[PDB]
RNA sequence: CCUGGUGUCUUGGGUG
């Protein structure tokens, strides 16, 4: 365990990948860092997983890296007012405002932190299918 | 949450620093007068107890 | 709450008519009709049969607002034929158009079986 | 003139292609097949007991999109042009449905096939639920546990798809023409060749494909098109393909009449 | 909370094939598979059983209050 | 019955960057100083380089609102190819030779130069044009 | 030449100088070395800047207006409460400020 | 309770689109109509209309809810059962519910200019949601994603004119902010009219009878087509003008192009005919001297509203029948580009580094009034700016035209060159605070990397695009700068408003009088003459 | 009017078949609340069936 | 789920909804204009990898800083009979004619928000008002009326509609009438209409 | 002796948007209280309608009172202001 | 047989 300060004199890897050094020319993938500043590099820590850095409300967001910061925070902040199931006992509670959907489905880009935020279990949303089309003006 | 309160201006304690990482959320943010006070911790976190 | 019914798309009151015949006097030999609780259904089948006649001149129609069931159609046709009759043979051609391709899938239907 | 050409026929679906007609026809008929069919779906439900952990508005929404056998239904009269008193035997059908679980372990699951037809307009072949087999159990309802009791009445008129979707007969009804785009109806998007990239309908072997030095033919029109019309088990394809060809025919008699009662 | 009657896109009637569902994702089969047999070539069909979560079971787990 | 009628050799075709639409440049035969770069289709009317073309330029095809054509009357478009109609938006009034007609059908351009003994006729509010062969 | 800070009065005395075109962007010092007249165009010149940097525009009226609002009673008036109090108009006005 | 109270015939709903609608037209529910009520004076010429409405009651509709003597004594039609035992005289009130033909004040917090209010007729329609509209969402700085508007209904006869002489819709076309119109033709409608001015779109005459028919302002003549043999083809250049009335000119000239238009550029328009041009943003948009401005000093405000929704039913007429969409295909290139793109990085990293060993051997030259530090942060800014320009010029410029982005993007509705940019080509330099990212640890920005590093990948420059994929180190960046962004906008929209409220408190007294002089309340004079002219 | 209040079905009309509740009673058209949807709606009076000790009485009630 | 929040504008029905070749209608439509502008790839990846794993028969891995591709998706997709870009031929619900332009179909996963029409409607022409100011109240369950805050007044002044902002801040408010003293000038007169 | 003499009037002779606006709801709220109407009504029956009817045939016996800075003002007459 | 009454102050999160 490091907390703020331990991390000012250690040097972590983002992927283990980078550990060791590599042998591309995919103009369809990313572009990896060339880090040509230091000859050589003396790791001391590598990190677990890069997308463990979001919370609970950014970790549903599928795929977050191909999206704006103001998207992903409006997303961040409306996904705490989505209508779904937030308990099975909902028969026996009398809350003050309780909202239930009829048929919670599962999303079909799903993340593997929801198998630990029990949102393949209990979804607040549905899978419609949606175009993208100008039809009669009236989704403007 | 950070008791700061809504008396204040510039944005010295509501801009992302570079120590938040892998400790809070940097997505995760309030919109309006608590944007970037309040604050949610990361999957990872912990608290010493 | 204030969501209208969905059963007054197709019923008609007592007091509104279903076909309306309106004269333009602004163009010789020229009407506006007027349908109520229609869609596009029968407005296209319409508006294409007549278009597929040499004697009509200029055949139209459209719709003012989807939230109510009615549309207009604009017809004008030459001076020797009216548009009245022209829409009534147009109507019956595709009544006789139908009937045969009834005809023809019970005649198929019953070879299929 | 209009000629048809089955390709497929059996109980459920059916494919085929319509030729010497229009697109503005074809379009009307799938339009009157998929809104202006009257079948029949359970249109009130009265509740006297529900112990069950599902809401009563519920069970009521999961009753009203049951299908039900709808091959006498011509001759069934509307619940709005009856001159009768409430509910009777020639505008209403009526079911029961009681359902309860004895034993302090097990999950008693309640299908389709609990639906009693208590009456109906005999002897017309109306108001029973649509099943596959004989030894099908149907579809599911609820699910109840120890002491959970389900008594429900369903009630059963004549309607269209125009008010609720639960009277729509036929579920995904596919049509198509021109597989080689030769009236150039469409532009093809790509980004280094057009046919390369766009996958071919399955209609492509029916249809020869145009010549490389044949001309553009400015006066062709749409004659060939290919539907497949598939029903939900409520009413037969050649039978909703003759009710929605009767249903136009009766619109156009009736807009007809109006025009001649109109001087 | 309960498997759908009809599709949300189209309408057709899925909810008679969640059983047999069930019984062939237990004989080993994939979900692919398991959802060809069915006749289900469309994918609005296939997203109402694939991604369909089963709630009422947790909620039977409840003793009844009568 | 016509006010202009020429043969032009089409010089130049360019597509530009529509599909349908291309300008195409063509220079009399009988007479020099006299060009023509016009807007036409493709799909309708396909043309190559080298072509000779009878273009006809008048003001009615009689030998306002519109109607489909009979098939009992007759007209000048009836021994043509390409007819089009459309109204002249510049009437340039150059030196002597350098004459400049730009007329617009709908959005197609066409820009005829040439003298005045031949184009003195053309200051009209609508042309229709008719391209033979 | 662009030169850091604030002295017109020393400025425009240096020889080989242009005198008659020297400008001031703080307008507080061009109202002690000039007048209320430079003092207007000055605060004109700046508001119209300030607006066009971001490619807006804005009608001469309303920045005259403006201008010459605050360049009413020979000083330069404030758009606080220590100038536009000071005047001489109603207590109930000066009040809802 | 006295500068700021609270009204009452006030309702509040969220609005919605219907381009089926007039520029002065707003779409009231039916409760809404039902619980706002107007009070008619019963006169000779309307006591038999409102014996109807009387008859009808406060439940059906149209009809009455109150009745008033000229005492004061009001009549409930909810508990009077004898409202068949009415007879109404000459001088009473009725209270009628709110029917057509009624201009109602209309506003949306915040009120920044005087645009925000607006008179509006009243149309009976279905469900609860306002229709408005979708030309005066510029005005009204709305969309429909949640927007709350506030209707107000006048209860007196002078009211009623005022707002329809004054704050009427046509009235509100030219602002007298920057002399230019604030309302014109934008998102769907002017992405079809950007596609129908084509030079290659063609239609036939079943559908242009029907694009004809929906010209409320038609005059029943079927324009001659552009092609009459072998097929009459019509041009979406004699469609538009159709609608575009008579006598009506304009010239303008863009890139200094011929009358030929070889690019088919500029505007030409002739006796309300449109010669050569494609309509985009800088005809039928909120520009000054366009088709809009033209019109509204030529014919009137009436005519130039009435143009607004016959340019709107006809391209959605078209667009319709046609289509418009994108795709994920519209924002990927070529496998040439890339190449292009990458070697155009590098290049930019090698100058960087040139740079950077430059200023570390006290061999960079100083900038005037700057530090060496200073000057090598711009420096490298700069540099990074000019590649991120290439690369995104690069990429718009390997787009094709049949692209659906490039299509959005000259149209002017929406989209920019920056926006493919990052899309396409590079998203760019995450600035902070004016400069880049700052050391906010020991001499670095983040733990996995070196201290004293100053190259680019470590100062807050995505290389990669929203397409490719964004490194942890670049998405942290781009949400630190996404957060100083939203934290800046949050932070001065409550000083622009203060600014404005203490502009307004400030100038609110002035009035012009009938000497042409401008005073105050006082009578002191500012200006001579307003304007000085 | 001793009709307030009371368990009302519909005989005749759209809603034919519907439970309701007499809300108010002016006149004539009654104003009733029906159960099924979240409304309420105006009938004549000659469209309407009030419950009593055995079934519907119409208007003999 | 990437921040496109949007209202229902209008309902159409089957028949009225465009379809595809298969048939298949749409849930829902959404505007292209709101893509190049908010920059949303991801909401098109996400969409993409739906149709996929609808297509095949599983859920996909949407977990970011991954090897997962474009292209690799746009493999499988064509190798499945369906175009590389997820494009689709989808004709009119009007006339039937085909459309000149693709449009992009597919499965998405959306979320309905606690923000509704209904509970967001409010009207009212005269209902109860306050004890100390006479005024209408505020607050949706107490049958309040709208703010006419100072901006409306400033833009009322703007406009010059004198009459309508001195009817709204008196008829249709909380007038009063008072009788002061032609010598004093103050309030303190004492008043009896039914003695006169 | 704050009234101006007609042949001294240094105002605008045309009617402005303002005045044109009052004067229109004036008539207006008058008609609506049975006032005589001093032209013909045909089928337009509204008081905004007759109001109009009766500004575009200069029938308006009504006189705009235009306040000065100073104290006085000026009367002018809605039959003789030239309206646009 | 008309007339008719449920509220002042705060704390935390959201909407445009
Ligand atoms: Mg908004
Ligand atoms: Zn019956
Ligand atoms: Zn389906
Ligand atoms: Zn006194």
């Amino acid at each position: 365990y490091v907390d703020g300060e331990e991390e000012e004199t250690i040097m972590i890897a983002m992927t283990p990948e980078d550990l060791q050094t590599r042998s591309l020319n995919d103009t369809a993938k990313r572009i990896k860092p060339e880090m040509s500043t230091s000859s050589h590099h003396t790791f001391t820590h590598c990190e677990i997983h890069p997308s463990m850095i979001l919370g609970v409300a950014a970790s549903i967001i599928p795929f977050p890296d191909h999206n704006q910061s103001p998207r992903n925070t409006y997303q961040s902040a409306m996904g705490k007012q989505a209508m779904g199931v937030f308990l099975t006992n909902y028969n026996v509670r009398m809350d003050t405002m309780a909202n239930i959907l009829y048929y919670p489905q599962k999303p079909l880009a799903k993340t593997q932190a929801m198998e630990y935020l029990k949102f393949r279990e209990l979804p607040a949303g549905q899978n419609a299918i949606v175009a993208i089309a100008c039809y009669s003006g009236y989704n403007q | 949450n950070t008791p700061i309160g809504r008396d204040g201006k510039l944005a010295k304690p509501r801009q992302l620093h570079n120590t938040h990482w892998g400790l809070v959320c940097p997505a995760e943010t309030p919109e309006g007068q608590a944007c970037g006070l309040v604050k949610n911790l990361s999957l990872l976190s912990g608290i010493s107890i | 709450m204030n969501a209208p019914d969905r059963f007054e798309l197709f019923i008609l009151p007592d007091d509104v008519p279903k076909l309306k015949i309106t004269p333009d006097s602004r163009v010789p030999n020229c009407i506006i009709i007027k349908f109520e609780r229609e869609d596009h259904t029968l407005a296209n089948l319409l508006r294409e049969e007549l278009a597929l006649y040499p004697d009509v001149t200029f055949v139209a129609y459209k719709v003012e607002h989807p939230l109510f069931a009615n549309f207009v159609m604009r017809l004008q046709t030459e001076e020797g034929t009216r548009p009245k009759q022209a829409l009534e043979r147009a109507c019956a051609s595709i009544i006789n158009k139908l009937k045969t391709l009834d005809h023809k899938f019970n005649e198929e239907w019953n070879i299929k079986n | 003139e209009p000629k048809v050409n089955i390709i497929n026929a059996q109980d459920d679906e059916v494919e085929l292609m319509l030729s010497d007609v229009n697109l503005s026809l074809a379009n009307s008929l799938r339009r009157t097949m998929l809104a202006e069919v009257p079948t029949l779906a359970i249109d009130l439900v009265e509740i006297k007991m529900n112990t069950s952990v599902l809401a009563d508005e519920f069970i009521s929404h999961r009753l009203g999109l049951i299908p039900l056998v709808s091959e006498d239904v011509e001759e069934m009269k509307y619940s709005r042009d009856c001159t009768c008193e409430d509910y009777c035997d020639e505008c209403s059908v009526v079911l029961e449905l009681s359902a309860r679980h004895e034993g302090e372990e097990g999950t008693t699951d309640v299908y389709s096939s609990s639906l009693i037809k208590v009456s109906g307009p005999g002897n017309l072949n109306v108001g029973e639920p649509v099943r596959r087999d004989d030894y099908d159990q149907g579809i599911l309802l609820c699910k109840l546990r120890n002491h959970q009791e389900l008594n429900i009445r369903c009630i059963a008129k004549k309607g269209i798809a125009k008010e609720h979707a639960k009277w729509s007969p036929c579920s995904a009804i596919a049509f198509e023409y021109d597989p080689h785009n030769k009236l150039k109806h469409t532009d093809f998007w790509f980004e280094v060749d057009a046919k390369k990239e766009w996958p071919d309908s399955k209609y492509a072997t029916w249809e020869e494909p145009p010549k490389p030095g044949e001309v553009f033919d400015y006066k062709a029109k749409p004659n060939r098109f290919y539907m497949t019309v598939e029903t939900t088990g409520s009413l037969k394809a050649n039978q909703v393909f003759s009710r929605g060809i009767k249903t136009l025919q009766e619109k156009l008699a009736n807009v007809l009449f109006e025009l001649e009662n109109s001087r | 909370m309960i498997i759908p009657v009809r599709c949300f896109s189209c309408g057709k009637v899925v909810g008679d094939k969640w059983d047999a569902y069930l019984r062939l994702l237990e004989e080993g089969k994939q979900e692919g598979d398991a959802l060809d047999e069915l006749k289900l070539k469309r994918y609005c069909c296939r997203r109402m059983v694939l991604t369909h979560v089963d709630l009422i079971e947790k909620f039977l787990r409840y003793n009844p209050l009568e | 019955s016509a006010l202009f009628d020429d043969i032009f050799t089409v010089q130049t075709v360019d597509n530009g960057r529509y599909n349908k639409v291309s300008r195409i440049i063509g220079i009399s035969t009988t007479n020099s100083a006299i060009k023509l770069t016009l807007d036409i289709n493709n799909e309708m009317f396909p043309v190559s380089q080298d072509d000779s073309l009878t273009v006809t330029l008048a003001n009615s095809l009689s030998l306002k609102s519109w109607r489909p054509p009979k098939p009992t009357d007759k007209s000048l478009a009836d021994d043509y190819d390409y007819v089009m109609f459309g109204t002249v938006y510049k009437f340039e009034e150059g030196d002597e030779d350098k004459i400049k007609v730009y007329v617009s059908f709908g959005g197609l351009l066409m820009c005829l130069e040439g003298g005045y003994k031949s184009l003195a006729s053309l200051k009209q509010d609508n042309l229709y044009i008719l391209i033979r062969r | 030449l662009e030169t850091d800070g604030i002295n017109l009065a020393e400025v425009m005395a240096v020889p080989g100088v242009d005198s008659s075109r020297t400008y001031s962007n703080s307008f507080v010092e061009i109202l002690s070395v000039l007048g209320i007249e430079a003092t207007r165009s000055s605060l004109y010149k700046e508001i119209l800047n300030v607006i066009a940097f971001d490619g807006s525009y804005v009608n001469y009226r309303h920045m005259a207006l403006l201008v010459d609002v605050m360049t009413s009673r020979g000083y330069l008036m404030a758009i606080t409460r220590h100038g536009i109090n000071r005047a001489d108009t109603g207590a109930l006005m000066r009040c809802s400020f | 309770n006295l500068m700021g109270k609270r009204v009452d015939f006030s309702a509040r709903t969220v609005i919605s689109g219907d381009p089926n609608l007039e520029l002065d037209q707003v779409g009231v529910p039916i409760s809404i109509a039902k619980t706002l009520s107007y009070p008619e004076t019963v006169t000779q010429y309307n006591i038999h209309r409102l014996t109807e409405y009387v008859r009808n009651g406060p439940n059906e509709h149209p009809g009455a809810k109150y009745v008033i003597r000229d005492n004061g004594d009001r009549i409930d039609l909810r508990y009077h059962k004898r409202a068949g035992d009415i007879v109404l005289q000459y001088g009473w009130k009725v209270e009628r519910h709110l029917m057509d033909d009624d201009p109602v004040l209309f506003n949306r917090q915040p009120s920044l200019h005087k645009m925000s209010m607006m008179a509006h007729r009243v149309k009976v329609m279905p469900y609860s949601t306002f229709r408005l509209n979708l030309s005066v969402t510029s005005p009204y700085n709305a969309d429909f994603d949640g927007d709350e508007m506030n209707l107000h209904v006048p209860q007196s006869e002078e009211t009623r004119a005022e707002l329809s002489q004054l704050c009427a819709v046509p009235l509100q076309i030219v602002s007298p902010q920057s002399n230019k119109p604030v309302m014109g033709i934008v998102q769907d409608t002017l992405c079809g009219v950007r596609k129908m001015t084509l030079r290659d779109t063609f239609i036939e005459y079943e559908q242009v009878m029907n694009m004809l028919f929906w010209v409320p302002s038609w005059d029943g003549v079927v324009p001659q087509p552009a092609i009459l043999k072998p097929k009459p083809l019509w041009t979406g250049k004699q469609l538009l003008s159709i609608a575009i009335p008579s006598g009506i000119h304009l010239q303008r000239t863009d890139g200094g192009n011929s009358l030929l238009s070889p690019k088919d550029n500029g505007m030409l328009i002739v006796d309300g005919k449109v010669m050569f041009g494609v309509v985009d943003k800088k005809t039928v948009g909120s520009g000054g001297g366009g088709l809009i401005h033209t019109v509204m000093r030529e014919k009137g405000p009436k005519i130039c509203a009435e143009l607004f929704g016959n340019i709107q039913k006809v391209v959605n007429y078209w667009l319709l029948h046609n289509g418009f969409s994108i795709g994920i295909g519209d924002a990927i290139a070529d496998a040439s580009t890339m190449k292009e793109i990458t070697h155009a990085i590098s290049s930019a990293k090698e100058q960087v580094q040139e740079i950077i060993y430059k200023a570390q051997h006290n061999e960079l030259e100083l900038k005037p009034g700057m530090t060496l530090r200073e000057s090598f942060e711009g420096e490298v800014s700069r540099t990074l700016n000019d590649a991120r320009d290439s690369a995104g010029r690069s990429a718009e410029m390997n787009l094709k035209d049949l692209n659906n982005v490039k299509q959005m993007v000259s149209a002017g509705s929406k989209g920019s060159f920056i926006n493919i940019a990052q899309m396409s080509a590079c998203v760019g330099q995450q600035m902070v605070e004016g400069k880049r990212i700052a050391f906010g640890f020991a001499d670095r920005s983040l733990p996995h990397f070196t201290k004293d590093d100053f190259s680019p990948e470590s100062k807050g420059f995505v290389e990669n695009s929203y397409l490719r994929g964004l490194t942890p180190q670049e998405f942290f960046f781009h949400a630190m700068a996404g957060r100083e962004g939203l934290i800046d906008t949050a932070v001065k929209t409550a000083e622009t408003g203060y600014i404005q409220r203490r502009l307004v408190k400030a100038l609110e007294d002035i009035m012009v009088h009938y000497d042409g002089t401008t005073r105050n309340s006082l009578g002191d004079i500012i200006q001579f003459l307003y304007g000085e002219d | 009017d001793p009709t307030l209040n009371k368990t009302v079905k519909i005989r005749q009309g759209g809603y034919k078949g519907k439970i309701g509740i007499v809300k108010e009673a002016n006149g004539d058209r009654f104003r009733v609340e029906l159960h099924n949807p979240n409304k309420t709606i105006p009938i004549p009076c000659s469209f309407l069936l009030i419950e009593s000790t055995h079934g519907w009485v119409p208007y003999e009630d | 789920r990437h921040g496109q929040k949007g209202t229902i504008g209008v309902t159409y029905r089957h028949e009225d909804m465009p379809f595809s070749a298969e048939g298949i209608v749409p849930d829902l439509i959404i505007n292209p204009h709101a893509i190049p502008s908010r920059m949303t790839v991801a909401h098109l990846i996400e969409c993409l990898l739906s149709k996929v794993g609808s297509i095949r028969g599983y859920e996909g891995d949407a977990t970011p800083f991954t090897d997962l591709t474009v292209d690799a998706v746009s493999n499988l997709l064509r190798d499945n009979g369906y175009q590389s870009r997820g494009f689709e031929v989808m004709y009119n619900g009007h006339t039937g004619k085909k459309l000149m332009a693709q449009v992009f179909f597919g499965p998405t996963y959306y979320q309905r928000l606690r923000h509704m029409v209904d509970d967001k409607i409010h009207a009212r022409a005269r209902g109860p008002v306050q004890v100390l100011t006479r005024q209408p109240v505020e607050g949706r369950s107490r049958d309040g009326g709208l703010r006419f805050g100072e901006m409306e007044r400033d833009c009322m002044i703007a406009h010059g509609a004198a009459g309508f902002l001195k009817e709204r801040l008196m008829e249709a408010s909380d007038a009063f009438r008072v009788h002061v003293c032609g010598i004093c000038g103050l309030m303190s007169v004492i008043a009896n209409l039914k003695k006169n | 002796e704050l009234a101006i003499l007609k042949e001294e009037r240094t105002t605008t002779p045309y009617l402005t948007k303002y005045e044109r606006a009052r004067i229109l709801g004036t008539r207006a709220l008058q008609i609506s209280m049975n006032a005589p109407v001093l032209v013909d009504i045909e089928g337009e029956t509204d008081p905004l309608q007759i109001a109009m009817k009766e500004l575009s045939q200069r029938k308006i016996p009504l006189v705009i009172r235009r306040y000065l800075p100073d104290g006085s003002y000026e009367d002018w007459g809605c039959d003789e202001l030239i309206v646009d």
